């Protein structure tokens, strides 16, 4: 899409109709006149298209209203209040620009972030961006969270998140036009290379694949047209779904092979009468002739009854041979058909074991994306996110993308090494409670209005606690938290000092011996300049190679690529990283996942901000103090970079219009 | 509305294979004896067939009679007037077989002469002993 249009496409929003967001802002113009609403409309996606055509300088009021026209530049209110709006929520001018307007000398309203995640630092940006006093506290002694790159000499290699999914609509096109990124293409093909140590041929590699892809769609048929989607009171997985539907096609395969021999038995036994006949009037036809010799061997001349009886049995004899003649045209009928189905016969399996390991590494795959087993992927909604899906090539980072944490965390004031510990929260403000992670004794504590938090689910997930919530959260919070899923996916780096792989192929896969150990070691991915492959390790695998070292770790790796490669082709690594992010405390895991009896409604709920009870009881209801950013907030784009970036983008907004006042809603 | 073609997936069926843990190896397995079951049976009656097959060897080529052609004449000798009313006797009303036993008169020659000479060859009293077995 282009033109205005693009702009609205590119910002995530329908260009010919208001969102519900807008409504709230503006409910003067979405319940007015049609031609009100277009106005709006066009203002919005014209200055969405200002901001984009050029990301690296802010886009003030002035700025905007010059560029507008008449009759759209007549209103100034309405362009005034359009670009707050966007402004205010980070459509405009976010992430990294230079400001035209110098901040504010004092800022008003203080708040703590806890974490300089990329959410984290993402709200940070756009507090201060809104004059706010904004500390973010940080457990690690970098920041980025799960963005992490290694470096090492001239190696380069993200050992968390490492692809773009995709300009078309995604924040990071502002982003990395924002702050140089190398991005380059991933080319999509993927060579499978079974355990022996060989290439899928390419018929099997495409009759497997098709057959994933079509079970796949058997699922989501058992989910919407069959409401198979909760099983003995438990809700039913994707995992199971996937086995329902195997058998049931490994069912049909046999009811086939029954009914299909069933037809030759139903004929088989035609023709057991129809040579019963056929041996039985044989016979007859052996005494009639003899009948019939005997009766012409009494020479003539003969009486009328004695002439009778030879050309009365020369008829009968006859006619027993025509039957006996007619019976074996049926005999040659009933014998081709027997070719023929013995000839035809349906299909021996439903799958073989080399094809069903194959299929297992399809399956690994979907664990990769979803970073946990099948088995806890919600049948129902586990892809509830597939409608946002951006459009174009995916991409990685060869510069690795720590630059753009780094890049964000520029002027912010980021305290590092500080675990915090509790978080307390009062009808009157703040106090969040962190120690030194180097020498834990000595204690921090710091006020302020709000605390926006975008810690891991999975440190929010920890029992016992390793941050306690003072008052607790309550328990709509807290069970929003054990319902989701919160899953892990490692990976692990081999630096080489020669390419041995072929280097116009960027991901190639290894099919795996078991389904139990489909996840280990099952794809492998040449991503940057410098010789390192990067191997992945998901589904229920990832979990279990946690408590491995690391030497039998790569040794599996070389093995696997010996195989492929040939023991001479793949020398011994000269540096290698092994990822443990469950391990890692502080993240314990990878990312969500929606998990079975969980819905995209619990990413909705973690995102709910919350507000303490009146201290002095009767004062009246208090300004919301806690809130939550981080890539489980955001229900339609979880467990991404992009999606954590936006919910701080959110968050920011929301807190902003908390303490600072929403002037755009008159 | 429906699967995806191939995939085969009833509403009945999807209850019968999750009724409970081992169900789904419990119906598979019927259905790899099922299996076995006809597919012996098979054999079985291949058997059985190949026997009634071998004493068929040679089918009835010695039994068979060369062809009388013979034009197909008018006249009723004493002799083929003998032969019809033994053949009336002996055939019923089946004048295909009485046509054919006396050799030279078509089948049309045979419903006449069942009239023409009925009264003075009792055809009516022939008949109703043809009736008697």
């Amino acid at each position: 899409p282009s033109g205005v249009e693009g702009a609205a496409f590119q910002s995530r929003l329908p260009h010919d109709r208001m969102t519900s967001q807008e409504a709230a802002c503006f409910p003067d113009i979405i319940s007015g006149p049609q031609q009100t609403q277009k106005v709006f409309l066009f203002i919005r996606n014209r200055t969405l298209q200002l901001w984009l055509d050029n990301p690296k300088i802010q886009l003030t009021f002035e700025a905007t209203l010059q560029q507008l026209e008449a009759p759209y530049n007549s209103d100034t209110v309405l362009v005034h209040r359009v670009h707050s709006y966007l402004e205010r929520h980070g459509l405009i001018n976010f992430g990294i620009y230079k400001r035209i307007k110098p901040l504010p000398t004092k800022k008003t309203g203080k708040v703590i972030i806890i974490g300089s995640g990329v959410s984290g630092l993402a709200a940070a940006r756009q507090l201060q961006s809104f004059g706010m006093d904004v500390t973010l506290l940080e457990a690690r002694d970098r920041v980025g969270g799960r963005v992490a790159t290694f470096r090492k000499g001239n190696y380069v290699a993200d050992l968390g998140a490492m692809v773009v999914t995709g300009l078309g609509g995604n924040p990071m096109a502002v982003v990395s036009k924002q702050v140089n990124m190398e991005l380059a293409k991933i080319k999509q093909k993927c060579p499978l290379y079974e355990a022996n140590g060989q290439a899928v041929p390419k018929e099997k590699d495409e009759m497997v694949e098709q057959e994933f892809n079509r079970l796949l769609e058997a699922t989501s048929y058992l989910s919407h047209q069959l409401d198979f989607n909760v099983l003995n009171n438990k809700p039913v997985s994707l995992g199971q779904a996937l086995e329902v539907v195997i058998q049931l096609q490994e069912k049909h395969v046999k009811d086939e092979q029954i009914e299909h021999w069933k037809k030759i038995v139903k004929t088989q036994e035609e023709l057991k009468e129809l040579l019963n006949k056929m041996v039985n009037l044989k016979e007859k036809i052996k005494e009639l002739h003899q009948q019939y010799k005997e009766a012409s061997e009494v020479k003539p001349p003969r009486d009328i009854t004695a002439e009778f009886l030879v050309k009365s049995k020369h008829r009968d004899l006859t006619a027993l041979c025509k039957e006996y003649d007619e019976l074996a045209e049926t005999q040659g009928k009933l014998e081709e058909k027997l070719q023929e189905l013995e000839a035809n016969p349906p299909s021996d399996v439903y799958l073989s074991s080399r094809d069903r390991q194959i299929l297992d590494w399809h399956f690994a795959n979907l664990e990769f994306a979803n970073a946990t087993p099948l088995s806890t992927l919600s049948l129902k909604h586990w892809d509830q996110d597939d409608d946002f899906e951006f459009t174009g090539s995916h991409l990685t980072v060869r510069n690795g993308y720590s630059c753009v944490p780094v890049a964000l965390a520029e002027g912010l004031d980021i305290k590092l090494n500080t675990a915090v510990r509790q978080v307390r929260y009062t009808a009157s403000g703040c106090e969040v409670i962190a120690v030194n992670t180097r020498s834990t004794s000595q204690t921090f504590i710091y006020k302020c209005d709000a605390v926006l938090c975008t810690l891991p689910l999975g440190v929010l997930k920890q029992q016992p606690p390793a941050v306690q919530f003072v008052p607790p959260l309550p328990e709509w919070k807290t069970s929003a938290v054990q319902r989701m899923g919160f899953g892990n996916l490692n990976k692990v780096v081999l630096c080489f000092d020669r390419v041995f792989w072929d280097p116009s192929v960027n991901l190639f896969g290894h099919v795996g011996s078991t389904t139990a150990s489909r996840g280990e070691l099952f794809l492998f991915w040449n991503l940057y300049k410098a010789p390192i492959l990067l191997a992945l390790v998901a589904g229920e695998a990832a979990g279990i190679m946690e408590n491995i070292s690391d030497d039998v770790i790569v040794g599996r790796c070389l093995a696997i690529l010996k195989g492929i490669f040939g023991s001479s082709a793949v020398p011994q690594p000269k540096e290698t990283v092994v990822s443990r992010w469950r391990a890692d405390p502080w993240a314990r895991g990878s990312y969500s996942y929606v998990a079975a009896g969980s819905s995209g409604n619990d990413y909705d709920l973690m995102a709910q901000p919350i507000t303490p009870g009146p201290s002095i009881p009767g004062a009246p209801q208090p300004i919301p103090r806690l809130f939550f950013a981080g890539e489980h907030t955001i229900r339609n784009y979880p467990a991404t970079v992009h999606g954590a970036l936006l919910s701080g983008l959110r968050e920011a907004g929301r807190i902003a219009d908390q303490f600072l006042g929403a002037m755009y809603t008159l | 509305r429906k699967p995806p073609k191939g995939m085969f997936l009833s509403q009945e069926d999807v209850e019968a294979v999750s009724a409970n843990a081992t169900a789904a190896t419990t119906v598979l397995r019927q259905l790899d004896m099922e299996l076995v079951s006809v597919k012996r049976q098979i054999q079985n009656i291949k058997q059985t067939n190949s026997a009634l097959k071998e004493k068929l060897d040679g089918g009835i080529e010695p039994y068979r009679l060369p062809e009388v052609i013979q034009k197909c004449n008018a006249r009723w000798t004493t002799e083929e007037q003998l032969l019809a009313v033994q053949a009336i006797r002996k055939y019923g009303r089946d004048f295909q077989a009485i046509s054919d036993v006396i050799g030279n008169k078509s089948v049309v020659q045979v419903k006449n002469f069942f009239v023409n000479y009925r009264r003075r060859f009792n055809i009516d009293e022939v008949l109703q002993e043809w009736e008697a077995e």
